[PDB]
């Protein structure tokens, strides 16, 4: 049954390639920084240096604990190819106990 | 037996305001018992409260066909036929009601403003 | 014009094929359950029973008022093919006044 | 590093083509009433007029300071061209110092 | 059929405590069929739950006479008699639950609660 | 007279969400009337929605059975034989739903579902 | 003596009349609406229809429960003569123990 | 200038004539009771014993401070002509700055 | 229907002579300062000057948003022919939302 | 291990004798109003109508649910030997969750 | 019926000999200190000067208001034999409402 | 002289046998786990895995710090010879001073 929860967080980042995209979403999972993330595919349009540029990229989308979240949010920041990486926290108001349960067990 | 079981759950789930359920009863105890004035008269107040009117008369004058001396609700009807913009029967309704209980404020008071508003 | 609101859910849901995906949407907004669906193709890569695994998924995004909100969910998780239904919640701030009026009429 | 932020909204819209969403987007950035803006395909399903649709629209999402909201939301609604614009605000309740000193500094 | 249909509709009523409700489902369902004797033993518990005796002991001396094996209902039965100050009564029903199910220490405690309230 | 004031009062309890109420409402209303294809078809989407499966479909057949002619009731019924897991009845439902009526893309993606369901 | 109070509210009304208005304190106060009900003689200046009006008008205040307030109001709104029913209520803060054990038999 | 105020109680009670009205107010207002009190022609119309009466009634509003009230309460149903004297109390939220200092001065 | 309200404030005020009240309520009203007001003749006994007085006033109530409350409240005390005007407003608690679309459309 | 809860209360009753103690306790817990009862032998000294007196009784406690409570408490007041019923509710602040899951299992 | 209460305070004490036991419970019940006092047979291990002692002591219960509490707890650690006193309290957090009249009364 | 207190934790256990109570107990304060443990013996009646049992048990009432309230209800749950250890806290709102420095020091 739905439960109100508050431990859980939507971290949003993009990248260039999917390559990528992939290879910090198996990473974060293997380690079992994040158990849960997402790729879309996704066109940026961007002011750069001063120009506006057009570009399709990749979004990722994680969800984790927020004791979990200080360390992969450090992980990706450290990693991060980009040297000002993507940092954008949502929280989920409430979910299933059937997920509370899961996710404590598998995060 | 039983049927005066089903009335006594009739009252007691009116006091509780849940008038649907009420509704249910009182049907269901009219299926045992068509001819009770006094489940006749408490439906009749049961469908005033919810609001639904026509039923509400038509139970009205059931109950005033199996039991015409009951000034109250000559005057419970009055107020309906008031609600629907009936004039002339609530004109009646009062009259009778007055004839039954003179000593009414209240019946008195409804045959004024039957008076009035037909006037205008 | 753009006024506070709190009675907005946004449920987060994803299925294999956008067969089941449109059906669910379609089932949930004939029945007035959800009046607002949509569905989007996405890659979910999952560490599934020990192992990792790559798939092409659609998300579902519901957004309805918490009155309803117990009996969509409810109508969910018994109907959800998987045994193990999504359940993700997320509240909008605000919104337009022809939104909380539309909506209101509409759900 | 992480820090709590609350001026950001999430900004949610969606149009029938890609050419107005990336001018809606465009004339937005350039003027800088939003100084991120994104574009996805999508398909929308809705009652429409009593009778249900299929169809496939863009989305859009912007992000902007509350303080700059008012004036963005404003010039949407005049210059939506549905008469009934779409007006769905997120807030993430923390970021990176990072976006904070830069988008303060870009918008 | 329908007749069962309206009994575990009772059932899974009196689960959820709104006990009128059951009250009205099983008066419906007794209407149908006036023989059932868990109908009559359910609406004994429902009775009992909401608290008015003598519709509850009626009831279940109804239950007893088309079903007089239900050492669970002497108990029963032997607490409304409790309730009521009638000791004597409740004496033999749980002499009676006993003799049906001996290994029940709610029924030796019962009679002895009976002999002793009955001392005094 | 009586009985469309119960279904009313059925359909008004419906809106409510107070399944087993309004389930205690029609089998009052088919006591009267056993021969109300439309309470028999409300009170199959009153099964459906509290989610108990076989009496709602036993519920469906009947309302086949006085009145055949009720797309949705097919495509209802459709729904429930894939909730059942039962595919083929599903399938004959869903091609009658859509010869009744077409224009509905609603019974085509659902005789879609059961099409891609049944070959796995 | 004087207790803290939290469950009365003060409903303010009014009408053309002094009829109508005895009338509707007469209804609510014999079947239990409205223990407490009071009359007043004002007149009324108001902007009808773009113009002003001077009228005299006959102010209506109801005291009771929280409870039955619901019931009480929706009888008034469907039973007001005007379509556009007058609705204004107004909390004391405490009263005598007295009021609260009469009344709480009363109402 | 308009301040928030938080020690201002508004007592409300009726009396049958206006000679015991005025009486009760100036035995008030001369012993620094209450300093403020007005008087008014009001209708009350009950259920007495068990039966409903018409009568003309003059209702009594007093203002005082939170610290008087407790005495002035006390002196009153003491001394109120009906042994079960009328007690209500509505605080305002806000008054002049004025009205403060002035009836601090005069309380 | 009934729906919580906290924007309205009822003003009180009293005035010797019914004149200067209707004239009063009548700018207020025409120039859209308060959109409603009422008048009733009431009797005030004060402590003047260190001496009782008994005089027959003249209350005036009125009830507006608090956005325009500053203004009408600031047009009194520079208007009100007394040099120490009188202000006491009182908010009520909820209304229905007919008046609230009402008042907001005529306020 | 434990886990802070709310959903706890202790109720503190005591009769003469410990044939009707274990007596209400069995009839609570054999229908499941109270999953947890306990006996105690205590001396009560008490002053009864004017005049102390010794006397030994049987003290009894009671955890339970808070939805559940209201039905044991009504049943013990009208099954309570005594017209005047013993009602003490203590509530603990945390406990095991161990204990959380098995009485809401048992209760 | 039950209502909740917040003036109850049970205060914990122990004393070797069930003698001065009742001593202080009559003594206090007496002269109205406390209104409500219970005893039991309870063993001590305790850790004294240094060394683990063991001994059978008898413990005492009082539940009294909280404006009364003062003086009986100063009557106790003036009078308690031992120059460390006792001096547990714990607040129930409902009651019937006939106790609460009750006690108020015997109290 | 009393004192407010949080720092108090009353934790309630049951065992069959007084040995192992006693032995809990002395284990407990030996090693300064808890200064503060009393046992009283009590009847249990209990459903056990669906039937009811009659049992006489003995009752642990520990009270100590919050601080070391985590140790020792840890050790106690690994330690308790039921697989199922109770965990019952309660604490006192208040008590003398004396008591707080003493507890302190002793514990």
């Amino acid at each position: 049954s739905l439960i109100e929860t508050a431990d859980l967080r939507l971290l949003l980042t993009t990248v260039p390639t999917e390559t990528e995209a992939l290879y910090l979403a198996l990473a974060a999972v293997e380690k079992g920084l994040a158990a849960e993330v997402l790729i879309t595919p996704v066109t940026r349009v961007r002011r750069e240096n001063g120009k506006l540029v057009v570009e399709d990229v990749y979004r990722l989308s994680f969800k984790t604990t927020r004791e979990r979240l200080d360390a992969l949010v450090a992980w990706l920041q450290r990693r991060h190819p980009l040297a000002l990486p993507e940092c954008l926290v949502l929280t989920p108001i409430a979910s299933s106990v059937a997920y509370r349960d899961w996710l404590r067990s598998s995060l | 037996n039983l049927a005066e079981k089903m009335y006594k759950a009739g009252q007691i789930e009116f006091a509780k305001g849940n008038y649907e359920t009420a509704i249910i009863a009182y049907t269901l105890a009219l299926l045992k018992d068509p001819n009770n004035a006094e489940a006749w008269y408490n439906l009749g107040e049961a469908y005033l409260a919810l609001g639904n009117y026509e039923e509400a008369i038509e139970a009205y004058q059931k109950a005033l066909e199996l039991d015409p001396n009951n000034a109250e609700a000559w005057y419970n009807l009055g107020e309906a036929y008031l609600a629907l913009g009936d004039y002339d029967n609530a004109i009646e309704a009062f009259t009778k009601a007055l004839e039954l209980d003179p000593n009414n404020k209240t019946a008195k008071a409804g045959l004024k403003l039957a008076k009035e508003k037909k006037a205008l």
